[PDB]
RNA sequence: AGGCUGAUAACCUA
RNA sequence: AUUCCGUUAACGAACGAGACCUCAGCCUGCUAACUAGCUAUGCGGAGGUUCCCUUCGCGGCCAGCUUCUUAGAGGGACUACGGCCUUUUAGGCCGCGGAAGUUUGAGGCAAUAACAGGUCUGUGAUGCCCUUAGAUGUUCUGGGCCGCACGCGCGCUACACUGAUGUAUUCAACGAGCUUAUAGCCUUGGCCGACAGGCCCGGGUAAUCUUUGAAAUUUCAUCGUGAUGGGGAUAGAUCAUUGCAAUUGUUGGUCUUCAACGAGGAAUUCCUAGUAAGCGCGAGUCAUCAGCUCGCGUUGACUACGUCCCUGCCCUUUGUACACACCG
């Protein structure tokens, strides 16, 4: 069992990937971004808020334990 | 004074709905029923309204007082009291056939809307911590 | 080879097995309703319900 | 002239307690006095649970002992002298009669 | 199970033997007759006797029975 | 419709009224706001920097809904389970200094006063202040 | 002699029937040991229902 | 959210201890002996340091200001009851001892008790429990 | 048929079909068989044999999520998990989540087993019970000590099970159960 | 050393 | 169910079982409540548009009433009714209706004959024996009953994200409570204190006062798979409380310290519905001390509706060299 190494803060390479690739995901959650982008859950939660501010992703469900988001425009 | 007072029971929860001629008000302890807590159980409390429709309640005002029990049991007590109050009101102040129509709808969806659940907590017996559970037995 | 078949329980012969966990039933094939066989069924079963048979060639012996 | 007199009855036997309550209420209706009651307070259940065995050997079995106390309250609107006459009648064994002037 | 004991069966036969005319085929009417013509200490025992006696009355209608002697 | 405290979500009202108290600038926070916990049952101090205003808004709402609550009553209200390491949890009371200080500050603002029967009671000005804030909350 | 305080603890209390200091039932002021109470439970007025 | 700059540090050195730069500043200081979550939280508040940022994001000056608070708790109005060394046996002063200073304090306490052959000191020397616990069944590790 | 009852007031029972003769009468997910607004009913389904077959399939999944011991009796949390899971299923599959759930149950139910050891058939009721048990067991195992939430794990398990893909935990167990049964014929 | 047995042997586990 | 129907060299009875008693589940019907409430009305506060509407407070032994609460008297289920299966039986299966269709649920009580089962350390129950003033009586001081290489049993807390932490929010039941001495019990309210705790004015011998009376859970935020903000053992410093006395920490607080433990081998326990499990509360012990016990409610399932395979029990036939009875 290897230990995961999730970055606590974005780098230029990964941040650009978030702005371009994440908007296209059908399902966007803190854990989905954490696994794909190898980022911590804490950073994913902040990142999702930034995407909401930019309007790149729309909200589907809001709950303290589970947050569900999706692409603002389909395909 | 065309009013009725019907109760609902679930375990130790008792809810009494005061249904009177009105305009459609529905409040629980002075709070609108749209703010029932917990939110996930809000569907259960609204089942009588959803099944019958708001137009059935447009001519009555319901004020509900609930005491005892817990968060889940109070919702069922309120859920049952509302159904009984409307049925009693229609029988006594509207018509018998209209009472027949709404009662069938409530019964078909769920019989607990009008009939209380008789289940209660079984008393604890010595030799264990639960009603049935016994202390762990060791031989050696 | 084995061909999946559907049959409907006709009667409950009785609970069998060492611990009574198996039930022997008489089943009628839906595709051909003139064929009858005995099958051993695990889990609650009652007359009328349908069963899926991976292989229909085997037949359970009475009071197996 | 007319005062609200409170009569409290306590007993372990329900039938004896009910019998005395009926006599007092029925004894006051004869005098056409206003009567409020009887009011039945919740039953007090004294409970003692103890080990059956005088020692500690064997299965731990317990005896649940109950001593139920039933309390009744009757209010009579009349003078103390009239109430004294009604309550002067012989009372059944085990029934405790306590007459006090209600403080209102 | 719901097997009636000797107390229920024995009492029911005796009632029918000497009150066959009064007894009817209705349980609710029969249980009121038992109160009038018998002393049953408990309500639950009275209901069981009334129900079994009503069962015996139905038996008598179709034909004779074993333990009941109707003169 | 005209919304009052009972007609709005408790969560929304406390946030709206907590900002109102901080905005007014009439509450005088104690020197130990940033140091203390809200009871010995807690492990850490509150995370929210404005926890004092939030608690004050919550206490004002409860006094609005029910009169006669004293400091001891508020200790129970904001108490909860205390963990005792390897031993079972049990109920514990919250801080009395936090409750007492908040009540004294709200009384100076004339939101609450001394109930003749004991505890604190909502004043006429307090009812107006709470009701006005609830009416300005956007429907949601 | 008997100088030690006896204001509290098992030593101060004893069964009113037998004088034994163990298993005293202090509830309701019975002040009887569990063995003596069970023997006299019926006479005191306690009854077994369930 | 934000992109880490070149100044971000993954490992910090405070009082001869390795402080992880990827941890929140409040919980990054807990690695220092004598500083817990309660004391780490108050130190950040008295140092006017945002606790919502990671330890690695803090500048050198900001990190130093935290240790000034720990070294002089009374100067920042931290109450005496909040300190892990209250009413010292020798000096009678109130202070927060951390890192090797805390280790030295513990050594002195046990040596003092053993020197006077105190019962608690003797059980420390014998490796037994000192707080009244039953030893018949628990603590079997030898 | 058509009904006005929508699960969670979000999902419609219209168009939901059980395309399996064996388990059609033991799955309650259609508009004709007592649709329910919420999967939380204080029903008495253990009073008699075969009585729990009338319980809604969604609610049966909710009950099986109250494990292990730390989660016993926390049905409000369980209803939330399925409520979130069905929302996730709709996004990923663009299908009715109720239809996906019934498909997962049908595909994940073993049809043969070994007893005593010789191959025996499985009754439709037990087949549904096994499918529900396998689906929740896989979701619970994947969520344990993982960043992924229980609702997300449940959604993926149901999606894979409904699709028949071997990636599902329940599908693998079903194959293993039927593989051993065949060897004991 | 533990488990299994009322107990010992046999057997099983560490 | 030795429960009943029947067979019949037996006929008629006595115990146990059942009946019975307690609690729980139905009653918009009876009795009637200022120590329980509701509805309406009057007045007042606040909001919205003077009326009116929403909400809250207070008052009325001449507003009315008993739905909700309390507790007395009664009613209610009998498998009554339908279908089918059984011998004309006894009875069983399914179903409508019904609060309830498992003897409705759970308890209490509970035969004959037995054990060298436990208790002489419950007893001014007790035979015999021992001791009885350098006492095995009694009391006082101190220590011990807790002592720690180790083995075992009942448990508590955990190994986390279905989570911990910090907010916001919110619903029980069983029960218990004082000598009034300044005051010995349960304690509201006010004030002081970060907490622990302290001071003052009081209520309640109680459906009157404590009691306006829980947690899990719900909700928002933070934490982010890292023995980590999981876990809280071990240990240091210091404060307060009970007591005549706290050291071998009585317990309760504050900061600090931060071990094993990542789901557990052979083996093995309990349990079929408001049950298991989780969650807290009261009571007993009690000056102080609960990880225990006896009850209480709150949240609330999986599986089975069978079998005699294992461990046992009941009855018939049969074998016996056993009767201290196969541990023969
Ligand atoms: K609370
Ligand atoms: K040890
Ligand atoms: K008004
Ligand atoms: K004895
Ligand atoms: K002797
Ligand atoms: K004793
Ligand atoms: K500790
Ligand atoms: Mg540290
Ligand atoms: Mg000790
Ligand atoms: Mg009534
Ligand atoms: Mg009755
Ligand atoms: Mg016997
Ligand atoms: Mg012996
Ligand atoms: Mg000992
Ligand atoms: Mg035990
Ligand atoms: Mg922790
Ligand atoms: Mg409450
Ligand atoms: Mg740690
Ligand atoms: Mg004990
Ligand atoms: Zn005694």
């Amino acid at each position: 069992k290897e230990k995961v190494n999730n970055m606590v803060l974005f780098d230029k390479g990964t941040y650009d990937k978030l702005i371009t690739e994440a908007p296209k995901y059908k399902l966007i959650t803190p854990s989905v971004l954490s696994d794909r982008l190898r980022i911590s859950g804490s950073l994913a939660r902040k990142a999702i808020r930034e995407l909401m501010a930019k309007g790149l992703i729309r909200m589907v469900s809001a709950h303290a334990s589970q947050q569900i988001y999706t692409r603002a425009t389909n395909t | 004074v065309e009013s009725v007072q019907c109760f609902g029971r679930k375990k130790t929860a008792v809810a009494v709905t005061h249904c009177k001629r009105g305009r459609g008000l529905i409040k629980i302890n002075g709070v609108p029923i749209e703010l029932v807590q917990p939110e996930i159980l809000r569907y259960k409390a609204f089942e009588p309204i959803l099944l019958l429709g708001r137009h059935r309640f447009a001519g009555v005002d319901m004020r509900i007082r609930v005491k005892g029990g817990g968060h889940t049991s109070q919702i069922y007590a309120i859920r049952q009291s509302i159904a009984k109050a409307l049925v009693a009101f229609y029988q006594k102040y509207v018509d018998e056939q209209q009472k027949k129509e709404i009662k069938d709808i409530l019964i078909r969806y769920d019989r607990t809307l009008l009939v209380a659940d008789p289940r209660r907590c079984e008393p604890k017996k010595f030799g264990g911590r639960g009603a049935r559970s016994r202390f762990q037995k060791s031989y050696r | 080879e084995s061909v999946t078949k559907h049959a409907i329980v006709i009667k409950i012969m009785g609970r069998t097995g060492s611990r009574g966990q198996v039930t022997q039933v008489r089943v009628k094939f839906l595709d051909d309703q003139n064929r009858f066989i005995m099958r051993n069924v695990k889990g609650p079963v009652r007359e009328g319900d349908i069963l899926t048979l991976l292989e229909s060639e085997r037949e359970a012996r009475r009071l197996r | 002239m007319i005062h609200k007199i409170r009569i409290t009855l306590s007993s372990k036997n329900v039938k004896n307690l009910e019998k005395v309550c009926a006599d007092l209420v029925r004894g006051a209706k004869d005098k056409r006095l206003r009567v409020k009651g009887p009011v039945r307070m919740p039953t007090k259940v004294l409970n003692i649970t103890t080990r059956k065995s005088p020692c500690g050997e064997g299965t731990n079995t317990w005896d649940r002992f109950e001593l139920r106390v039933h309390k009744r309250v009757i209010d009579l609107f009349s003078s103390p002298d009239v109430v004294k006459q009604i309550t002067s009648i012989t009372i059944e064994p085990g029934v405790e009669v306590e007459v006090t002037i209600a403080e209102s | 199970g719901r097997v009636r004991t000797k107390t229920v069966k024995k009492s029911s036969r005796q009632v029918i033997e000497r009150y066959y005319s009064k007894m009817t085929l209705d349980f609710h009417t029969n249980k009121k007759i038992l109160e009038e013509v018998a002393i049953i200490p408990s309500k639950r025992l009275r209901n069981k006797i009334a129900g079994f006696s009503t069962h015996l009355m139905k038996r008598i209608q179709k034909g004779p029975v074993r333990g009941i002697s109707l003169k | 419709p005209a919304r009052s405290v009972k007609d709005v979500s408790p969560h929304d009202f406390v946030k709206a009224y907590a900002a109102h108290l901080k905005r007014s600038g009439k509450l005088e926070l104690p020197e130990w706001t940033d140091i203390v916990k809200t009871g010995k049952l807690k492990e850490l101090a509150p995370y929210d920097p404005d926890w004092y205003y939030i608690r004050a808004a919550s206490m004002a709402r409860k006094i609005y809904l029910r009169g006669g609550i004293g400091v001891g009553g508020f200790r129970r209200i904001y108490g909860g389970n205390q963990r005792n390491g390897s031993r079972p949890r049990h109920f514990c009371k919250s801080s009395g200094s936090v409750a007492r200080h908040i009540l004294q500050q709200l009384q100076t603002m004339n939101i609450i006063d001394f109930d003749p029967k004991g505890g604190r009671r909502i004043t006429s000005n307090g009812q107006r202040d709470l009701d006005q804030v609830a009416g300005r909350i956007s429907a949601a | 002699w008997n100088a030690h305080p006896k204001n509290y603890g098992p030593g101060s209390r004893t069964c009113r029937v037998c004088g034994n200091p163990h298993a005293i039932i202090r509830k309701y002021g019975l002040m009887c040991c569990r063995q003596c109470f069970r023997s006299n439970a019926k006479e005191i007025g306690f009854i077994k229902y369930r | 959210s934000l992109v880490a700059n070149e100044e971000f540090q993954h490992i910090l050195r405070v009082q001869n201890t390795n402080v992880d730069g990827k941890q929140k500043i409040m919980f990054a200081l807990t690695s220092i002996k004598g500083i817990g979550r309660r004391f780490a939280n108050i130190a950040c508040k008295k140092a006017d340091i945002d606790m919502n940022k990671r330890a690695g994001e803090l500048t050198a000056a900001e990190l130093d200001s935290l240790m000034v608070v720990v070294a002089n708790p009374r100067q920042f109005k931290i109450p005496d009851w909040f300190l892990n060394r209250q009413k010292d046996y020798k000096d009678g002063k109130f202070s927060q001892v951390t890192s090797n200073a805390l280790d030295m304090k513990l050594r002195d306490d046990l040596e003092r008790l053993k020197k006077i052959r105190n019962h608690r000191g003797l059980r420390h020397y014998w490796g037994l429990r000192v707080r009244g616990q039953h030893t018949k069944t628990t603590g079997r590790r030898g | 048929p058509h009904t006005d009852v929508l699960l969670f007031n979000r999902w419609s029972y219209d168009g939901v079909q059980i395309a399996d003769m064996s388990v059609e009468d033991y799955i309650t997910a259609t508009a004709n068989k007592h649709p329910t607004y919420m999967p939380h009913t204080a029903g008495r389904y253990q009073a008699k044999r075969f009585r729990k077959a009338q319980c809604p399939i969604v609610e049966r999944l909710t009950n099986s999520l109250m494990m292990h011991g730390r989660n016993n009796g926390k049905k409000l949390m369980a209803v939330r998990i399925i409520k979130h899971a069905m929302e996730i299923i709709h996004l990923l599959t663009d299908q009715n989540p109720i239809q996906v759930i019934v498909d997962a149950v049908i595909n994940s139910g073993p049809r043969e087993d070994a007893t005593r050891r010789q191959a025996v058939d499985i009754s439709p009721l037990r087949r549904v019970n096994q499918a529900i048990y396998l689906l929740t067991t896989g979701a619970r195992e994947s969520a344990f000590r993982n960043i992924k939430t229980i609702a997300e794990c449940l959604a993926d398990e149901l999606i894979n099970a409904a699709k028949g893909s071997s990636n599902s935990y329940a599908i693998k167990k079903k194959d293993e159960i039927e593989r051993v049964a065949k060897a004991n014929r």
